[PDB]
């Protein structure tokens, strides 16, 4: 049903924003509900450097949960496992604000480059602000000058990268289609 | 900046010289004139005194007899007289204190004050737009109220 | 924006003026550099009241230099910018980018972004004037400006206005 979603829910973050190890990680866990990290090293033939960090993508982004699987083995000696636990609800709380923040990123270098900002002078090296600048326009000249080249300035933030940026939110909404209704298909139950 | 956040100089408190606290008093296109050429009345006054032992023309010609009775370098005063006379739109300094007396009525910060008395519109609406300090102080009625008795006052000399 | 303000000041008066008359040169001073002058704390000061009732204590003698420190408290009337602020102006030159409307004892200068986009330059005309789709806007046009920035250097103030909202350009 809907928790069937959120454990195909992941594998749209893990298989696209990471590599294809990735998965064999996440794959384990819906593998194993209690996923022995000592057999998750050798399921995937990974050493224990290589299996690290790629529980802990899981870990951070609220995906998975290594759960400290404490037991008493026969030979009473100090047994521990990493039992990457799907933490099913709260990696959806993860995805979803995610997607929230980086839209609002791509359009923000929509707006820079559509209000220049500061001047500059490329010839004394120097960059200027509005109020720098009206400080050496001259009443006789239409530009402000400089005070160590005394020239014009140019202006700053122009309008030839604001293109650049459309593709890039275009490409976000695009390339995060999958995820956003399938986050908000999850959402339907709240589970 | 524009909505009533000035600095130290410019707080309600305004020490006089002698010491005491008092209102801040800031002056709009209504008193400015009529205040600056007073004083010159009697800075020209005391010029002759110690020496023994429309309104456009009134403007620069006796602007000059200032400068005359001034140093006269102060040719950026004229130009705040010229400025005045464009655009200060009040006479017969009774005319401004029945408006200011109205306006003390109106219980205004007299920052807000010297905004209407500077500013001349038409509706409370364009105050709002203009004077982001007057939008609610008041009703917005009694904005065009007083609105309408300055263009009542509002006669060109 | 006018004020009336009542400002100290200290003049340093050189030996040589210590005759019985030293208030002839002082008050003279006082006005000589006083009236008419921009100051980055309470702008251009335009003029002095009660000429005659000013506080000129007591001198001070500096420990050398032998001249004397008269600290003048005087009441007079300021003109101040004040950023979002809407005043009347007029252009005295033109630039580029925009224009600079003098706006009475200063000049205000209005930006090439600081302006409406139907607003374009023609650099063509004759003062080059700025053409908005209802408004040419010339040297001797009246603008409605607004202060949007204000430089508040000792001696120098300086004035960002724009046109770019409504109720401005033509007053
Ligand atoms: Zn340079």
């Amino acid at each position: 049903p809907i928790d069937d979603i959120v454990k195909n829910l992941l594998k749209f973050v893990v298989r696209g924003f990471y590599g294809g190890s990735f998965v064999l990680v996440l794959d384990a866990i819906l593998f194993h509900s209690v996923l022995a990290e000592d057999d998750l090293k050798q399921l995937l033939s990974i050493n224990k450097t290589e299996l690290g960090p790629l529980i802990a993508r899981l870990r951070s982004d609220r995906l998975i949960s290594i759960h400290k699987q404490r037991e008493y083995p026969p030979n009473s000696k100090s047994v521990e496992r990493v039992y990457y636990y799907v933490k099913y609800p709260h990696a959806i709380d993860a995805i979803k604000w995610k997607v929230h923040q980086v839209v609002q990123r791509l359009k923000d270098d929509l707006d820079k480059n559509s209000e220049p900002n500061g001047y500059m002078c490329p010839i004394c090296l120097t960059k200027y602000t509005q109020l720098e600048a009206v400080q050496l326009l001259n009443f006789d000249r239409t530009e402000f000058l400089c005070s160590l080249c005394d020239e014009p300035l140019v202006e700053d933030d122009s309008g030839k990268k604001n293109k650049e940026k459309q593709d890039k939110l275009n490409r976000l909404m695009d390339q995060i289609q999958p995820i956003i209704d399938s986050l908000k298909k999850i959402d339907d139950s709240r589970i | 900046a524009a909505t009533l956040q000035l600095g130290q100089e410019f707080q309600l408190k305004q020490i006089n010289h002698q010491g005491e606290e008092e209102e801040l008093i800031a002056l709009n296109l209504s008193e400015a004139r009529l205040v600056i050429k007073e004083a010159l009345v009697e800075r020209r006054r005391a010029f002759k005194r110690s020496q023994k032992k429309t309104r456009e023309k009134e403007l620069e010609s006796i602007d000059v007899l200032l400068e005359q009775t001034t140093g006269g370098n102060n040719k950026d005063l004229k130009n705040t007289m010229q400025y005045l006379t464009n655009f200060s739109r009040f006479r017969d300094q009774e005319t401004v204190g029945a408006v200011i007396q109205l306006l003390k009525s109106t219980g205004l910060h007299p920052f807000e004050v010297a905004q209407l008395g500077s500013l001349a519109c038409d509706t409370a609406d364009e105050a709002k737009t203009l004077i982001p300090s007057l939008n609610n102080k008041i009703s917005d009625d009694e904005l065009e109220r007083i609105l309408k008795e300055l263009s009542n006052l509002e006669t060109l000399y | 924006m006018f004020f009336i303000k009542d400002l100290s000041l200290n003049i340093t008066l050189h030996p040589s003026f210590f005759g019985p008359r030293m208030k002839q040169y002082l008050k003279t001073k006082l006005l000589e550099e006083v009236e008419g002058s921009c100051t980055g704390k309470f702008g251009y000061i335009l003029c002095v009241l009660d000429y005659d009732n000013i506080d000129i204590q007591r001198g001070r003698i500096l420990p050398t230099d032998g001249s004397a420190e008269f600290n003048v408290k005087y009441r007079a009337v300021v003109f101040k910018p004040f950023k979002g602020e809407v005043v009347d102006g007029t252009v005295v030159s033109c630039s580029q980018h925009g224009f600079e409307v003098q706006v009475g004892p200063m000049k205000v200068f209005v930006t090439k972004h600081l302006m409406p986009q139907d607003l374009t330059f023609n650099a063509g005309s004759n003062p080059p004037s700025y053409q908005s789709s209802e408004d040419v806007i010339t040297i001797k046009s009246r603008i409605r400006v607004k202060i949007e920035g204000c430089i508040s250097q000792v001696s120098s103030i300086h004035a960002i206005g724009s046109i770019k909202e409504d109720y401005l350009g033509a007053i």
